[PDB]
């Protein structure tokens, strides 16, 4: 995979002595072509994850949030040319480099072969966001919002750190591929459930999970637009890669102590998609969605069933496409009225017609319109979790329903209806965040011709 | 808006058209492959094992 | 006034000197150079290509190689009066059952 | 786990029985990062000291990766010593304790009675 | 056809003709001439010109084969070589076990649209014939897991064949 | 069988055509109603020979063409059964959207957007029929939530209507109410059956389809405007009256109706199941006609005679009159 | 061009406080009363009157006539469930 | 014609082209150092033909 | 900004430990979830008791 880290790495040195208005031009031409590269990694073989290299492997699950993270990089960097304009050329360079630097980890990341290698640059990636959330932010809170972000996620990782070590002195390995090669049952023995449970509050706190997701709303609403999407598409995702790597050992306890968190997740959607309905700010809306959609993902890992994996899977590529439009949407409005209030700027179709489609699409894909990846990933979390209880389908289905509820009234209180007539700064809308969300949507739909490519090594 | 429009199309149809053209090219001109039962003395390939000579190309140049 | 700060400048907007820019930089020539290579390059071969290279990919987990010999020992089964497939993957006769 | 091993003469960097091992490939990553690590002190020396940070003196430049590798090059002898060290105390003391490490014989997964939790 | 009635079963067709002893004579009879003289001998005469192209150079593509290595009951605990080999054996047989699976399903399914009206007591032995494949489907690789592997599936065969043997010296009695 | 299926392939695929020469940005804007006016009545024209050959022989098939998911077990692909349901509902479908529009050129004439607005009623007229052209639950759900979306548009069609508004967000409510008996018999069949496809789900012998059935039944309930599920369809008249005239009238309706009939070979196996859809429906033919008795408007009060007439077939069905019902529907 | 004086305080006791919320919220010192000091968080909010926007007038020139709202004047609390689109508390004959 | 400045301006633009060449080039120092059981996998046991000497490379 | 401000910030400067606020945190935070705990418990207990023996409509099912 150096063929992908040694000119990710080298995107630093170009950035970071390029001339003071190429910095914009060269940093997205280059990423755009790392991303074409990546896409060579789309290839599976039926059951065998590619390794390339003794500390780097893949497979079906890896390289499509591989190609997402790449692909992304790009889109905050035409997403922050807008407010990062009104900056000296140094400063500028830096925020290219932690942008770059948390990608550099992603990679790495998801392409670790044992649990510790992935611990490190997995956790790594908190301290490029702590400096974007907070340097860049734009208001007082943002000091809290890093060490809100930053304790919460440390919280649970300190304790998967013993277990990993752990790991190392019982088994004699930490290797993924010798861990699910040489599984064996863990025993129901009392130490055993806090050496179940120490491996996933660090997954779970940062999906996030119900009661431990205060973070969320607390970063994503008020981080830099740029932070924000790959906060919400790839980050909260970190979790997802993980957990299908550690239930690899973790049976048969997954089927007792599952049962705290899945109802408590089985609530949870069904309790945040509430509070999405029940806003006043827009950027809270999608950062609460982001929540509601990752909360049927913990309940298809948990399930552990191959269709649930699956579901988890084309659930998890098509949320961060879409949560990075909504963001993306939502930083457009912001930027013109310097305010995220929802009720603010309701009825902006009249005004903005290309944005009330990239409004249109992109809720719809929140409403997941059939055949789009969303409703695939979701329709498979239903099948699973109806095989494992018939009175399951009352809670998400409805949950869904209300998640249809608000997709559409943000649509209503921000397109529909009549402008305000003291507001005259709406300019003719500019290409470059217009163009941002073409290369946002036409993944989706492309990637809806022939899913079969993103719902993991299961398939 | 209209500036996004046919911006797009161009850009698309740029490398949209030659790579169409050149698929159904392909198929009319080179068209697929047919079964086989392995003749002795000469294994495939790594890129012999494909129906559609461009998946059999993409195979021989990259994987 | 103990803080002596300068008044929050009002944003400015891109077309406003630049009407006809595309709203990613100040200077123009670079502007439409911006422009014409995110253009180029986000929905051109990265797109195009792309979704080329993905559709027509080699055997993805080889579902052709799996019924090409699924049809093969469909007829195996099928030939010489067999159930197309038994109920043990492994031979029970291999496995050395405990008492 | 080795202060306390036989034969080991104190503040003795390199021990001339150490020179029976394979000496560190040049091209070696670890070593080349610790150049690295040298040309990223040259940077920070000239961002403190107000100076053109890369393109500012050589000479202070190229010294610190010249150092860096040097001091990286018998530390990375010494790295695999001590390890070499760790693995010949390894099996002369498996060999000579055989009965504590008993030979395990085979028991194919043929005959193992392990069960099946069902995942449902 | 490329595939043969052992793979897919075709069942025989038959072709009721007419006999329009109405005074108006059958307006579909010309209405497919018409169809076919003016749309499938234009697309006839370019599909000839594609099959001719294609002889003109036929290159050849093989099958894949799989040279079958010990199964992991013969496999040696944590010998991740031998083991691995069977591993793989045995993902390739869940492959083509679910292909069987869907052959019958396409065999079955074939079955229902033929016998129209009639698949209630003419789709029976297909049906059968699907339901004990799938019967023996779900005592060989179902419930199995997410992470399933052969290790696992060997554990259910094994829980299987000995719960089945306790049953057969509960039968003997 | 060289015409029919393949003919019926022709038809839905010329009704596409407007909206890629739309999306094409070639077409010309102004003559675009007119362009949409020669497409719906030619794909009219050639929906009446797949009428020929079944009036002839009676033939019927499935049409599945490209696989779209193997999913081990379960492969997806698209797939069309044209039976008699289907058959003959195009012609039907496809003579009415050709007038009703050729009436709402004259009428929905005055609006900018009506080369926008004649684009909508074709991204109905596609759903729609990919939900009566349909043979796996999944097509028609595409169908399903694309004509809902589709109504939430059109109903909200002056986006400064706040009524409209308000009647899309319930149009699109009820129609998600209706979608999770959809999700109920999606989960069901998947799981119990392990299939998608109709033909299989039938042939299967779901003898006990009791949980299925009442998943289908909340289906059809939410679609077809049913006592609790009905509100939204006299609200759906708040649109433009061509609009009123459209997915509302007497189109989108019946789709779950549609359902219904679709599955009639397990629909007559429980007789409680079979029993509650002639309840609702008779109820909502006395309230929804008793609503329209005394009443002071004229698109609500036959909006009212509508789910009044919608309660009015799947009581049949209620009854085991799938295809009488179905002769109602198109009448 | 914010302050905390006409920032929301917390939960007004004394009624010069009463007052003083009552300038910054923009109402008469009889026109402010705040909700029910039960903890519930809504301190120097006032509980404005149960009505949604559907009851507004349509005739007087509201300053945003799409929801009939009027700028400068204080709104609800719970605004959100009260405007045309949501629920209504308009009177009914019945 | 500006020799100075084209060079200057676009010396930065093969960084990323030469990591590529670089990075492919070391990713496949990587499989001789792996070489260990080649052509020796039963399943791939393939007898090696005199007109080669390797199985892959 | 006063709707906003008193609904996202001034509401725990203003939140009191009060037992009422205590009780319909109580119903509403441990209560749902001891709800859906008890039902999908009793419903997978209920469910799980027949598949030892084969009493479960489980023939056609060979996908999860
Ligand atoms: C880079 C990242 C990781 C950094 C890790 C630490 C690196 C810096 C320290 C290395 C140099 C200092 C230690 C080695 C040295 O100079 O002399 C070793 C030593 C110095 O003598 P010594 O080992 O007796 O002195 C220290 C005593 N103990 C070990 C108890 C702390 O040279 C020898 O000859 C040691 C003989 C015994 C070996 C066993």
């Amino acid at each position: 995979m150096l063929k992908i880290i040694i000119p990710t790495t080298m995107l630093l040195p170009m950035t970071w002595m390029s001339k003071h208005n190429m910095i914009w031009i060269n940093a997205t031409v280059h990423s755009l072509l790392i991303s074409l590269i990546s896409l060579s990694l789309l290839n599976q073989l039926g059951e065998n994850s590619l390794n390339f290299s003794l500390t780097f492997f893949s497979d079906s699950l890896s390289a499509p949030l591989l190609v997402l993270t790449t692909w992304l990089l790009p889109l905050m960097l035409m997403a922050s040319q807008s407010h990062l304009s009104k900056e000296t050329t140094t400063r500028k360079k830096l925020y290219i480099t932690m942008l770059i630097l948390l990608q550099l980890f992603l990679i790495m990341t998801f392409t670790a072969t044992e649990l510790i290698l992935f611990y490190i640059l997995f956790e790594a990636t908190l301290v490029p966001t702590l400096i974007i959330i907070t340097r860049w932010g734009n208001q007082t809170e943002r000091l809290n919002a890093g060490l809100y972000f930053l304790f919460y996620t440390l919280a649970g990782s300190l304790p998967l750190l013993v277990a990993l070590v752990y790991i190392q002195n019982t088994t004699g390995s930490l290797n993924f591929l010798i861990i699910h090669y040489w599984s064996h049952p863990l025993s129901n023995s009392w130490s055993n459930i806090f050496m179940w449970l120490a491996c996933i509050m660090a997954f779970m706190v940062k999906m996030p999970l119900y009661g431990l997701h205060l973070w969320l709303p607390k970063a994503h609403v008020e981080a830099p637009i740029a932070g924000s999407m790959v906060l919400a598409a790839v980050l909260l995702k970190l979790g997802g890669y993980g957990m299908m790597r550690i239930t690899t050992i973790l049976n048969p306890l997954t089927n007792y102590m599952a049962y705290p968190f899945l109802m408590l997740s089985m609530w949870g959607m069904i309790m945040t998609s509430s509070i999405c309905l029940r806003q006043t700010d827009l950027k809270s809306l999608i950062a609460y969605s982001s929540v509601s959609h990752m909360a049927l993902v913990i309940v298809a890992i948990m399930i552990q069933t191959p269709w649930s994996f699956m579901g988890a899977t084309a659930l998890m590529i098509a949320h961060g496409l879409t949560s990075s439009m909504l963001f993306c949407l939502a930083n457009t409005n912001y930027e013109r009225v310097h305010s995220r209030t929802m009720i603010l700027a309701r009825g902006l179709q009249t005004l903005l017609p290309l944005m009330a489609t990239w409004w249109l699409m992109a809720s719809l894909t929140n409403l997941a319109l059939p055949p789009s990846i969303n409703l695939i990933g979701e329709l498979f979390i239903i099948t699973a979790s109806f095989s494992w209880s018939n009175i399951t389908i009352i809670l998400m289905g409805m949950n869904m329903m209300i998640t249809a509820l608000y997709s559409l009234y943000m649509l209503i209180t921000t397109q529909r209806g009549k402008y305000t007539h003291h507001i005259n700064n709406i300019k003719a809308s500019f290409t470059r965040e217009n163009a941002l969300m073409a290369l946002h949507i036409l993944p989706l739909l492309l990637l809806t011709l022939n899913p079969k490519m993103i719902l993991g090594p299961l398939y | 808006d209209r500036r996004f429009l046919k911006l797009m199309r161009f850009y698309i149809l740029l490398t949209g058209i030659p790579v169409a053209i050149g698929i159904t090219l392909v198929n009319v001109f080179i068209g697929e492959a047919e079964l086989a039962d392995i003749p002795e003395g000469y294994v495939p390939e790594h890129w012999e094992y494909f129906k559609h000579p461009i998946s059999r190309w993409i195979a021989r140049t990259f994987y | 006034i103990r803080l002596q700060e300068d008044p929050d400048p009002e944003d400015e907007n891109l077309y406003e000197k630049n009407p006809d820019s595309h709203g990613y930089d100040k200077d123009p020539i670079v502007d439409l150079w911006n422009m014409r290579v995110v253009f180029f390059f986000g929905f051109s071969i990265v797109l195009v290509l792309g979704s080329t290279f993905v559709a027509y990919l080699p055997d993805y987990r080889m579902q052709e190689w799996a019924r090409r010999e699924a049809e093969r020992l469909v007829k195996y089964r099928e030939a010489n009066g067999l159930p197309l497939m038994e109920s043990n993957c492994f031979d029970p006769n291999k496995i050395q059952l405990p008492e | 786990m080795m202060s306390g091993r036989p034969g080991r003469v104190p503040l003795q960097f390199l021990p001339n029985e150490a020179r029976s091992l394979p000496p560190p490939k040049l091209t070696d990553p670890r070593l080349v990062y610790m150049g690295f690590l040298g040309y990223c002190s040259g940077l920070i020396d000239n961002a403190i000291r107000r100076r053109p940070v890369v393109s500012a003196g050589l000479h202070r430049q190229l010294l610190y990766v010249t150092s860096f590798v040097f001091f990286g090059y018998y530390l990375l002898k010494r790295q695999d010593y001590m390890y070499a060290l760790r693995d010949h105390d390894m099996f002369a003391y498996v060999k000579s304790h055989p009965e504590d490490f008993p030979e395990k014989d085979k028991k194919t997964y043929g005959e193992i009675l392990e069960e099946f939790h069902p995942v449902r | 056809d490329s595939w043969d009635k052992d793979v897919y079963p075709e069942p025989p067709r038959r072709t009721p003709a007419p006999a329009p002893q109405t005074s108006l004579p059958n307006p579909v009879t010309y209405l497919t001439k018409i169809f076919d003289l003016l749309v499938d001998r234009p697309v006839t005469l370019a599909r000839e010109f594609i099959e001719q192209q294609h002889a003109k150079n036929r290159y050849y593509y093989y099958h894949r084969e799989f040279r079958r290595v010990p199964d992991i009951t013969e496999c040696e605990e944590k010998d991740i070589l031998c083991m691995f080999e069977a591993e793989m054996q045995w993902r390739r047989d869940y492959k083509v076990d679910q292909e069987i699976v869907n052959i019958i399903q396409e065999r079955l399914k074939a079955c229902q649209q033929r016998e129209g009206e009639s698949y209630r007591q003419n789709c029976a032995k297909e049906l059968e014939q699907f339901t004990q494949v799938s019967k023996a489907f779900q005592d060989r690789y179902s419930d199995l897991g997410a992470h399933y592997s052969a290790r696992k599936c060997l554990a259910k065969q094994k829980q299987r064949m000995l719960a089945e043997r306790k049953a057969a010296k509960e039968a003997a009695a | 069988m060289n015409p029919f299926a393949s003919l019926t392939l022709t038809t839905l695929i010329i009704l596409t055509i407007p909206i890629m020469m739309s999306n094409s940005n070639i077409y010309k804007t102004n003559l675009y109603p007119n362009y949409v006016k020669t497409t719906v009545s030619y794909a009219f024209t050639l929906s009446l020979v797949p009428l020929l050959m079944f009036m002839h022989t009676g033939q019927e098939m499935i049409i599945s063409n490209w696989h779209w998911m193997t999913l081990q077990t379960v492969e997806l692909s698209l797939s069309f059964k044209m039976d008699y349901f289907s058959v003959m509902f195009i012609p039907v479908a496809l003579f009415v959207t050709w007038s009703i529009m050729e009436f709402s050129m004259w009428y929905m004439h005055s609006d900018p957007f009506i080369n926008r607005f004649f684009k909508y009623l074709v991204l109905f007229l596609i759903t729609m029929m990919i939900l009566v052209t349909a043979n796996n639950l999944f097509q028609l759900f595409i169908g399903w939530e694309g004509v809902g979306i589709m109504s939430f548009l059109l109903i909200g069609w002056w986006h400064g209507r706040t009524d409209a508004n308000t009647a899309a967000l319930q149009a699109i409510l009820y129609n998600r109410i209706g979608d999770i008996g959809f999700v109920l018999s999606m989960a069901w069949f998947l799981t119990h059956s392990n299939a998608w496809d109709l033909q299989q789900i039938f042939m299967l012998n779901n003898e006990c389809p009791n949980m299925p059935l009442i998943g289908l039944l909340l289906a059809a309930a939410g679609k077809s405007a049913q006592f609790g599920l009905h509100p939204w369809l006299p609200s759906a008249m708040e649109g433009p009256t061509p609009v009123s005239a459209l997915l509302h009238s007497s189109t989108m309706v019946v789709a779950g109706v549609f359902l219904l009939i679709r599955f009639y070979p397990l629909m007559e196996t429980n007789k409680l199941v079979q029993t509650m859809t002639l309840c609702l429906g008779a109820i909502t033919t006395l309230f929804t006609a008793l609503c329209a008795i005394t009443q002071n408007d004229i698109k609500k009060i036959v909006a009212f005679s509508t789910s009044s007439q919608l309660g009015l077939m799947m009581v049949t069905i209620g009854i085991n009159q799938p295809h009488l019902a179905f002769l109602h529907i198109c009448m | 061009h914010v302050t905390k004086d006409m920032f929301p305080g917390p939960y007004p006791k004394t009624p010069e406080e009463r007052a003083a919320a009552a300038k910054k919220y923009n109402m008469r010192v009889e026109d402010y009363e705040p909700y029910p000091d039960d903890g519930m968080g809504y301190g120097d909010y006032p509980k404005l009157p149960d009505r949604s926007q559907q009851e507004r007038d349509p005739w007087y020139d509201w300053d945003h006539p799409d929801l009939r709202l009027n700028w400068g004047e204080p709104i609800h609390w719970d605004l959100d469930m009260y405007i045309r689109n949501r629920v209504d508390t308009s009177p009914t004959p019945v | 014609m500006n020799v100075l400045q084209i060079v200057r301006d676009h010396w930065v633009h093969i960084l990323v082209p030469v990591g590529f060449v670089f990075g492919c080039y070391l990713d496949r120092r990587s499989d001789e150092k792996l070489t260990a059981f080649r052509n020796k996998s039963l399943l791939f046991k393939r007898e090696l033909r005199p007109n080669e000497e390797v199985t892959w490379k | 900004i006063r709707w906003t401000y008193a609904r996202s910030a001034n509401i725990y400067p203003n939140f009191r430990p009060t037992p009422k606020t205590s009780l319909l945190g109580a119903l509403f935070g441990i209560g749902p979830l001891f709800f859906w705990y008890y039902v999908f418990k009793t419903d997978r207990d209920k469910k799980e008791k027949l598949i030892q023996e084969g009493k479960l409509d489980q023939t056609f099912n060979i996908s999860y």
